[PDB]
């Protein structure tokens, strides 16, 4: 299996189950629907297990699950690394929506707090400078690379 | 007497095609107006990513030039 790598083929594998109930495909389901999605994830685990999943995601208590919170739970099961935290938190400070990518606005928030003003041209070119694959956006492994290598 | 042929093709199309659900919208946007592309160099300093990680690490940084300029309350 390649689920641990969370390849595009695999992200689609569980997204399909999530979107089965979310007809609009917006990426939002309620915890009432998550129990039904849990049936699509496996062979009907005991209610305590089913409940444990809805309980952790509904930490907020709003009854509704946004898609990156669904991903946060799975990513943690696949990664299992406690020392990665020095870098992960740094990414989360600016990644408030949790979409896993860096936009120019996210860097603007951080640099402003220092009381310094990076030019908008520098912030926009930083994304292309960091990115090595031409997609116009930077993900977590690309962000780690920035400091751990030249 | 003189005469000329007459044609003028001008159709319009209303037959729908290419349908799909197409259901999407976005909650937030930035739309900066400060952004422009006058630079030819298009260079950017690694400081932009460095400053982010130094401040969340809590690494000590110090600057003097940031004092002169527009004030703040
Ligand atoms: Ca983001
Ligand atoms: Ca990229």
């Amino acid at each position: 299996s390649m689920a641990d790598q969370l390849t595009e083929e695999q992200i689609a594998e569980f997204k399909e189950a999530f979107s089965l109930f979310d007809k609009d495909g917006d990426g939002t389901i309620t915890t009432k629907q998550l129990g039904t999605v849990m049936r699509s994830l496996g062979q009907n685990p005991t209610e305590a297990e089913l409940q444990d999943m809805i309980n952790e995601v509904d930490a907020d208590g709003n009854g509704t699950i946004d898609f990156p919170q669904f991903l946060t739970m799975m990513a943690r099961k696949m990664k299992d690394t406690d020392s990665e935290e020095e870098i992960r938190e740094a990414f989360r400070v600016f990644d408030k929506d949790g979409n896993g990518y860096i936009s120019a606005a996210e860097l603007r928030h951080v640099m402003t707090n220092l009381g310094e003003k990076l030019t908008d041209e520098e912030v926009d070119e930083m994304i292309r400078e960091a990115d090595i694959d031409g997609d116009g956006q930077v993900n977590y492994e690309e962000f780690v690379q920035m400091m751990t290598a030249k | 007497g003189a005469d000329k042929e007459d044609d003028q093709e001008h159709p319009s199309e209303k037959q729908p095609s290419g349908a799909e659900s197409g259901t999407l919208a976005r909650a937030s946007l930035a739309l900066p107006t400060s952004s422009l592309s006058r630079t030819a160099s298009q260079s950017s300093s690694h400081r932009g990513w460095e400053i982010l990680r130094q401040n969340t690490l809590g690494h000590l940084n110090l600057g003097l030039n940031l004092s002169e300029g527009d004030g703040e309350e």
